[PDB]
């Protein structure tokens, strides 16, 4: 098929996950 | 104990004739730390870039020598 | 205290002080000549010294150095009583070369050793028996 | 039997004899040619006509290598062996520096000459001479 | 004089005369006997 | 700043001081050489690191050894 | 005072210069000179910058997967493969122009887009990916493993849960569940994988979430596993007339090894890639049983090492356990080494013995892969010597490691230098030589006077892997061979694949790839005698006997004793980056001119051009060059235009860096000078001034920006005329 | 510029956003950084 456009717009928010994560982990490690 | 034409080779490591032969040229009184004056045959690398030789003459102690004839 | 002399007869350069002499710091030389001569300016161009005190600020202490090695090297009656100092902004005037009146390349009395190392080059320490240190084989 | 399958004596190599018709002469001889297209057809040759040499060691191609490597190894030991000799003679003049600038002109015909041996001098000297020196009378840098 | 034969020994007077000998040599070598690939 | 170290193997010849272009290096009295005297670095604030006092160094490897550290407008050598 | 940053190091802090900014950047990661640094805090650190990478390589995979699914047109690249080419994503430029619109709107998309060139298509279609869907649920699950590695990550630097120095130089440990557990049992997985899911989905049997704990993947389940009749399991492989996605020509067997190549995909049978991850995995399970734990049983590395003793080595291999386990940088050095090794291995395996279906006729994919991993190895090298550099210069102990390998190797590094001078100049003297005689000979009209010298060694090497096009009759080409008469299931189509001349396995080799195999001895000496030659001499020399004293990268020691430019080890990285590019491009040339030969069908250009270097400069370069230049000209935009445009930005980026490559620093300094003196004097723009003072690059930076210019522009420049020339002539 | 592939008004106003916004937001706090204290 083709993706579904309610489809794209839903990793967007899985990857707020990993963005706060690497933001956590990089802050972490500026110590 | 080395007198002049005593042929020996250095052993100070960071020199440049370390493992090369040089002739005692004069050994100075006691109280210096390096008195044994040794001459060289090979210049070393002494002088600006581009210079024509360098330096064929050191002062080296008792211990940093090996004795030859 | 105060640097006195007259400034030396110039026109004027672009390779002057900046805006480094009043935020920064600045350096002054002052020298006695016999005669109203011309030197060559560290930074540019010719300039003629006065007869008897000349005092000129330069902006680099090696810029100083250079005018008395010329004061020194290639003048007639050589020039050697050259003083040179360090200005701040504030003032104050911190005198520098010669340390202790004497030239540094002939031995005087009263002065201490520093950075001197008891050992020979060759037998500093490794940098593995001093590492995890602030440290390098030249300081320990 | 079948050896080198991809291979073709260059008689037998149409592209080849089509080239060597027209091979071009190289010198002020106009069978210059000719004759290089007689001689280099005793090789094998590729699908495209020209030769290849084959160092395998076989000596059924030991002109393709082998005697070229044995006349230049013997002529490279000559020039080594004259110069390193004429260096060592050098050594012992008071001024062997302004002598290694500028050339002594009967010493080095001397020892130039006196170079057909070189390959027994070498093993005179590899024997009990001074060919082989020994590693702690050398100097070296810190390790 | 000697000047003159010390001048004639120098290096690169030397190396040129030894280089223009072994270029004749070579030159002739492959002009009466040319394109000798490989030994048969 | 740069460091300067002199070691025991100086011989008091005075010319590293001699070119130095900034005033970092002295000949204080010693008693380890001919010359009685040796090297030292009181003012090594104003070392720029030319490497100077190395070229007119004399012993088998120099006696007096600069190492580059911490730049700043006197090392840097900034008129500005 | 301070300027704050770089905290970890007031050196730079209080540099009120430019050059604080630059050198901030250029030793954050060289955690080891950092303020008040300890071996715990660095390994701690080093261990969260790992995951941080790791969940930095998911996001970057789920990055291909979820713009392929999105942009791309996998599915009907499936429908059609060997005449649809596979695209990586959209473009969404708007700087584009109608001419640019209509160019990149190609591959049946409706809208610009970029063609993949990667491979990726064809692997995530042997693995057994299907549609849009699995390649998104991929995508977002990766996604989750990158934010599993971030909070792990994080955790790990917390004082509840720090790894302590101890548990961080347990190699013992580490070794066993390596081999055994992140080596072993993920191809075991991955055999599980290929069994369950890629060959069904080959044989046109959908493996999903939804019904593969239904489906065996054999007939018989288990049981022939758990009793011993193994053979089920081979039952009828797929025939030599099986066609990809369908049931035609399919069987029931899922563990093989008939070897050879898939007669349609041409690539390796799926079958035996399952079945050689299977044995791989019991080979690395049982590895990883070596070394004792916490149950007395096994072996200890350092009583291993130390038992290696000998007569004419002396102290052989004592306290290496300890040599290698406290140094960082041996670490790094022996993986950097083994992977650059191996990534080669990889570059060469892949273009020979393809694995992906339908890849090997996808020339411009195959030609983009060697050319990246042959350079990603090459870097991988360099850094290893490098590595292996700094370690001499920080971590090398001459006391524990008295008269052991490392203080001979030392000990006569001389003799080491000196010889791989012989070789190096041996190679290049004799390679240059006929090169340039062939070439002369060519040039005046009498192309018979060339000097080819037959391949013989390596023609005979093919030839005891079976191959009889040179009539060897040796081994596994002759069959009256021991060796080739043992009834191994692999023979057959391993011989009817290097024997039939129409892939990529075990190429005909001429004279021309005599010479250009020495050319590639030749760099390979010359780059390792300088990385060597830095790493022997990185402690000390005769002109610095104390050049460890000053670290392992410094500008130099000045002008005198003669001149000491280049002195560090760092700058004979820098030096041996040049030839590794150099010899690097002498591969990619050598492969892509070969192939290009192979895949026209006219291997006779290059079998009799790459004998003199003319012919490399007009029928490889010049001519594959045609369709690149033309991207864009007078008369319009193909799809060419990018490739063309960034040939001409490497290009540039490369004379850019001979730009800080040939003038050095002191001129620049004098410029930047009379700049400041302009600005402090120009009224209005004195209203503004600068916080850091402007000042030249340093030295070393000069290397390192020209040399990062240098790379930048040659990489570039060469993807775009690989990709450019394979892509325009479609191989 | 267009696109056949859904939630083509995403890269609309995301490619100025990685192009223009979160460049100069990035650049402006790393300026901020480097230029801190004094
Ligand atoms: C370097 C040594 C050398 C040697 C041994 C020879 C060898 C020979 N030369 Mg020759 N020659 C040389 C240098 C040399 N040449 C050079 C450098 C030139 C250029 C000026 C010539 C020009 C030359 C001429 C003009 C002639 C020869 C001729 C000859 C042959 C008589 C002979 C085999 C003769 C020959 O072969 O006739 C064609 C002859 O006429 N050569
Ligand atoms: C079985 C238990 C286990 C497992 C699963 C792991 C797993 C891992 N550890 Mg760990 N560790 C363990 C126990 C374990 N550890 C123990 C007991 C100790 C000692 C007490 C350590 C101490 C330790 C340290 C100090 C570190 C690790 C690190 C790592 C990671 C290695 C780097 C990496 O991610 O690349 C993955 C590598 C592979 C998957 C192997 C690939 C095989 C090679 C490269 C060839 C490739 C084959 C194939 C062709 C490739 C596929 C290509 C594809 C595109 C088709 C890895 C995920 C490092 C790390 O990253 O920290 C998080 C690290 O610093 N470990
Ligand atoms: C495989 C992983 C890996 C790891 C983790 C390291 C680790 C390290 N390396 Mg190394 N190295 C590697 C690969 C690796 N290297 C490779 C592939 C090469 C060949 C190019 C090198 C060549 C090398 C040299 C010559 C040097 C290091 C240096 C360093 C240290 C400081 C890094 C830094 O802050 O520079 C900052 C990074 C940048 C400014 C990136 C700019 C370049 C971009 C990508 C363009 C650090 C501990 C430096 C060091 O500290 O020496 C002791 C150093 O001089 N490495
Ligand atoms: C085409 C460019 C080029 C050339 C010819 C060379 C040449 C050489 N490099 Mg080099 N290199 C280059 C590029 C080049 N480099 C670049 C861009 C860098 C980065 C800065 C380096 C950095 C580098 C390093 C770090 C090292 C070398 C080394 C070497 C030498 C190794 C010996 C060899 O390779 O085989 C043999 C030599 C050749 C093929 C070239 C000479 C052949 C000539 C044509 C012979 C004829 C001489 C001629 C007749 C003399 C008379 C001339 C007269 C008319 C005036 C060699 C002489 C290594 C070395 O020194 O090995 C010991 C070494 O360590 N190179
Ligand atoms: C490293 C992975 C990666 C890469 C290289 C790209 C590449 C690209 N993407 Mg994509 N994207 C990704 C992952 C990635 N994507 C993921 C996982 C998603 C789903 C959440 C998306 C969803 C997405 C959308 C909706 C769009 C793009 C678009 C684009 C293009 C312009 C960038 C942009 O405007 O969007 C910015 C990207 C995001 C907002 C998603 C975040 C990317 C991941 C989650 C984080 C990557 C972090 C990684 C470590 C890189 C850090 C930098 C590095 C130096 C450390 C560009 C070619 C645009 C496009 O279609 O071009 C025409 C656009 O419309 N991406
Ligand atoms: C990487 C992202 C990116 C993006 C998406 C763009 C996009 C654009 N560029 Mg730009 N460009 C970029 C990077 C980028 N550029 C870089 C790195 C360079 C340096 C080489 C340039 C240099 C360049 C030049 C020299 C010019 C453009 C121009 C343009 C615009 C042409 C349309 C227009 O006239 O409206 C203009 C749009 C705006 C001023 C911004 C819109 C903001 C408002 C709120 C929209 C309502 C357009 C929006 C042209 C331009 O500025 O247009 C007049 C133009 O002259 N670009
Ligand atoms: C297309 C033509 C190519 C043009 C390129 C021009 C290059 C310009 C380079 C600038 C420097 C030139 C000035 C050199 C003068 C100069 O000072 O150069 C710079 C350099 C000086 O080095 P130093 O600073 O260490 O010298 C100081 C010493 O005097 C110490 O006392 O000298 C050398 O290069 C030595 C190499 C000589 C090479 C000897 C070979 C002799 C060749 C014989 C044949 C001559 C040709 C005949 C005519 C056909
Ligand atoms: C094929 C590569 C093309 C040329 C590359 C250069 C080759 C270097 C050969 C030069 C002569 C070496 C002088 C040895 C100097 C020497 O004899 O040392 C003395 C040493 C005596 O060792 P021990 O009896 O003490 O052995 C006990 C050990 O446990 C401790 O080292 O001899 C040997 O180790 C055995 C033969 C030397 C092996 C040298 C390895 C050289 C590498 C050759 C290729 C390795 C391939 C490995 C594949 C698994
Ligand atoms: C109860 C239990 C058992 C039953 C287990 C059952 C019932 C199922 C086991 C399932 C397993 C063990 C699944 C392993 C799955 C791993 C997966 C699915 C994927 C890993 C993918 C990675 C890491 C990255 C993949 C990538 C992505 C995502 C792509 O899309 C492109 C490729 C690549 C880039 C590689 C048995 C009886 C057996 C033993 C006794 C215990
Ligand atoms: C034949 C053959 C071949 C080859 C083989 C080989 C591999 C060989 C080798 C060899 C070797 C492995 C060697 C080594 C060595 C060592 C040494 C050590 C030597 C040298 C020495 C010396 C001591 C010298 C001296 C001299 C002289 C005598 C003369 C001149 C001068 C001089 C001084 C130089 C080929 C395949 C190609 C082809 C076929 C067969
Ligand atoms: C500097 C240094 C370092 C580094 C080093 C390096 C970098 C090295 C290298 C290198 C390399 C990288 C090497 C490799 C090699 C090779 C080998 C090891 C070989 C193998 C072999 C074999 C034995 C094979 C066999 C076979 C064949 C022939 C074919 C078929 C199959 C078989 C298997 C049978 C370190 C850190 C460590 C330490 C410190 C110092
Ligand atoms: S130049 Fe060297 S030996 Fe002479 S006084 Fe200075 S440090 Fe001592
Ligand atoms: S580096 Fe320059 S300024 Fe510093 S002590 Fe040596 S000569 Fe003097
Ligand atoms: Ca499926
Ligand atoms: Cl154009």
């Amino acid at each position: 098929m083709a993706l579904s456009d309610t489809q794209i717009l839903a990793a967007l928010v899985v990857a707020l996950l990993p963005a706060f994560l690497a933001f956590r982990l990089s802050t972490e490690l500026y110590k | 104990a080395l007198n002049r034409g005593d042929k020996v080779r250095i052993k100070r490591t960071e020199s440049y004739w370390y493992g090369d032969v040089g002739t005692v040229a004069s050994v100075e009184k006691s109280g210096i730390l390096y008195p044994v004056i040794v001459r060289f045959d090979r210049v070393n690398y002494n002088g600006f870039s581009g210079s024509a030789s360098g330096v064929n003459t050191n002062n080296f102690a008792e211990n940093e020598l090996e004795l030859v004839q | 205290t105060e640097l006195s002399g007259q400034p030396p007869k110039f026109g004027g350069s672009t390779g002057g002080l900046l805006s480094k002499a009043n935020r920064e710091e600045k350096y002054a030389i002052t020298w006695t000549s016999a005669s109203e001569q011309v030197f060559e300016m560290p930074t540019g161009g010719a300039a003629i010294m006065n007869e008897g005190e000349n005092l000129l600020y330069l902006a680099r202490k090696e810029q100083c150095l250079a005018l008395g090695t010329q004061l020194r090297t290639k003048f007639k009656p050589k020039i050697q009583d050259y003083k040179i100092y360090r200005v701040y902004p504030s003032g104050e005037v911190q005198y520098l070369h010669p340390a202790d009146g004497v030239f540094p390349e002939k031995v005087n009395e009263g002065r201490e050793a520093q950075g001197t190392k008891t050992r020979r080059i060759g037998q500093n320490p490794e940098p593995v028996t001093i590492k995890f240190s602030g440290k390098a084989p030249y300081e320990v | 039997a079948d050896d080198f399958a991809n291979l073709t004596p260059c008689s037998e190599n149409p592209a080849y004899l089509a080239k060597s018709k027209n091979f071009l002469n190289t010198t002020n001889d106009p069978n210059s040619g000719k004759i290089r297209a007689e001689r280099y057809a005793s090789a094998l040759c590729g699908p495209e006509g020209y030769p290849h040499l084959i160092v395998d060691g076989r000596f059924t191609h030991a002109g393709d290598f082998l005697i070229p490597s044995i006349l230049f190894l013997y002529i490279a030991g000559w020039i080594g062996w004259v110069g390193r000799s004429y260096l060592i003679e050098i050594r012992e003049s008071k001024n062997p520096e302004m002598q290694e600038v500028v050339i002594n002109v009967p010493l080095a015909i001397k020892k130039m000459l006196g170079g057909f041996l070189w390959p027994l001098a070498a093993v005179g000297e590899y024997t009990s001479g001074k060919l082989v020196m020994k590693d702690s009378e050398i100097p070296t840098s810190p390790r | 004089m000697d000047g003159l034969k010390s001048f004639l020994s120098t290096a690169p007077v030397m190396i040129m005369a030894l280089l223009t000998f072994t270029a004749g040599i070579l030159i002739e070598f492959n002009r009466f006997y040319p394109d000798l690939l490989f030994h048969p | 700043s740069h460091s300067v170290k002199i070691y025991d193997t100086c011989i008091g010849c005075t010319q590293c001081v001699r070119a130095c272009p900034l005033d970092v290096l002295e000949m204080v009295p010693w008693d380890g050489c001919k010359a009685a005297q040796i090297a030292s670095s009181p003012r090594t604030e104003d070392c720029v690191g030319c490497k100077r006092c190395e070229t007119a160094c004399p012993t088998d490897f120099l006696s007096i050894r600069v190492y580059l550290g911490a730049e700043t407008t006197r090392s840097m050598g900034l008129a500005y | 005072m301070a300027t704050k940053f770089p905290k970890f190091s007031q050196d730079l802090a209080q540099d009120p210069t430019t050059r604080r900014i630059w050198y901030g950047i250029a030793t954050a990661h060289d955690f080891e000179t950092h303020d008040g640094m300890t071996e715990e805090n660095l390994y701690q650190k080093i261990f969260a910058s790992h995951f941080g990478h790791i969940a930095i390589i998911f996001l970057w995979t789920s990055g291909t997967l979820f713009h392929v699914a999105w942009q791309g047109n996998f599915e009907q690249w499936i429908k059609d493969p060997l005449n649809i080419r596979p695209i990586a994503h959209a473009i969404w430029d708007p700087h584009f122009g109608e001419g640019a619109v209509n160019a990149f709107t190609q591959a049946g998309a409706s809208n610009p887009v970029n063609i993949a060139y990667s491979g990726v298509y064809h692997w995530f279609y042997t693995i057994g990916m299907t549609t849009n869907q699995e390649l998104y649920s991929g995508a977002v699950f990766l996604l989750v493993l990158a934010s599993l590695f971030l909070f792990a990550g994080w955790l790990h630097l917390q004082p509840k849960f720090r790894p302590s120095l101890a548990w961080f130089k347990n190699a013992e440990s580490r070794l066993n569940h390596h081999l055994a557990g992140l080596f072993g049992v993920s191809s075991l997985a991955w055999a599980g994988h290929l069994v369950h899911v890629a060959i069904p989905e080959a044989r046109g049997q959908h493996v999903g979430w939804d019904n593969f704990l239904s489906t065996p993947p054999h007939p018989a389940g288990l049981m022939p596993f758990f009793t011993g009749n193994w053979g089920v399991y081979a039952a009828d492989p797929d025939t030599a007339g099986h066609i990809f996605g369908t049931s035609e020509g399919a069987g029931t067997a899922i563990l093989t090894f008939l070897g050879g190549f898939h007669p349609q995909t041409e690539s390796l049978w799926l079958t035996d890639i399952a079945h050689h991850h299977l044995a791989i995995a019991v080979i690395f399970i049982i590895a990883g049983h070596m070394y004792r734990t916490n149950w007395g049983i096994g072996h200890s590395i350092k009583e291993i090492l130390n038992a290696h003793k000998g007569p004419l080595t002396g102290a052989g291999h004592t306290n290496l356990y300890d040599t290698i386990n406290n140094s960082l940088h041996f670490q790094l050095g022996l993986a950097l080494a083994s992977l650059g090794v191996i990534t080669s291995l990889v570059a060469q395996h892949m273009y020979s013995l393809p694995s992906y279906a339908f890849i090997a006729q996808d020339h411009t994919t195959q030609a983009a892969l060697y050319t990246h991993h042959q350079y990603i190895a090459g870097f991988l090298m360099v850094g290893a010597f490098a590595h292996g550099a700094i370690f001499f210069v920080r971590d090398y102990d001459p006391v524990a490691n008295k008269d052991n390998v490392l203080a001979r190797m030392l000990e006569h590094k001389e003799a080491l230098i000196s010889h791989l001078s012989w070789v190096s100049l041996f190679l290049g003297f004799h390679t240059l030589g006929l090169y340039v005689h062939n070439d002369v000979v060519v040039a005046f009209g009498t192309p018979e006077k060339q000097i080819l010298i037959e391949p013989v060694f390596a023609q005979w090497i093919q030839a005891t892997s079976g191959k009889a096009l040179y009539g060897f009759d040796v081994l596994l080409s002759n069959p009256d061979s021991i060796a080739s008469t043992t009834g191994a299931a692999w023979l057959p189509g391993w011989l009817d694949a290097i024997n039939s001349g129409t892939n990529s396995l075990f190429l005909t080799i001429g004279p021309g790839d005599f010479l250009v195999h020495h050319a590639i001895a030749l760099g390979l000496h010359t780059t390792a005698l300088i990385l060597i030659k830095g790493a022997l001499d990185a402690r000390g020399s005769k002109l610095m006997p104390d050049k460890k004293d000053f670290g392992y990268s410094f500008p130099c020691d000045g002008p005198g004793r003669g001149g000491t430019c280049d002195i560090s080890a760092w700058d004979a990285f820098y030096l041996a980056m040049f030839w590794m590019l150099n010899t690097l491009g002498w591969l990619t040339f050598y492969w892509h001119w070969k192939h290009l030969g192979v895949w026209s069908g006219n291997v006779a250009q290059f079998n009799e051009n790459s004998t003199y270097l003319m012919g490399w400069f007009r029928d490889y370069l010049w001519a594959n060059s045609a369709q690149l230049i033309n991207g864009y000209n007078p008369y319009g935009v193909n799809n060419l235009s990018v490739w063309a445009w960034m040939f001409l930005f490497g290009h540039l980026v490369w004379a850019t860096g001979f730009m800080f490559l040939i003038s050095w620093r002191g001129y620049w300094q004098e410029l930047i000078e009379t700049i400041v003196w302009a600005h402090e004097r120009t009224p209005l723009a004195n209203l503004v001034r600068w916080k850091d003072k402007p000042v030249a690059l340093s030295i070393v930076q000069a290397r390192l920006v020209g040399l990062a210019h240098f790379t930048v522009g040659y990489v570039l420049t060469y993807a775009a005329f690989l990709i450019a020339s394979t892509a325009g002539k479609f191989g | 510029m267009d696109g056949s592939y859904a939630a083509s008004y995403l890269p609309w106003i995301l490619i100025p956003m990685v192009g223009w916004l979160f460049p100069a937001v990035t650049m402006g706090l790393l300026f901020i950084h480097i230029e801190s204290e004094g």
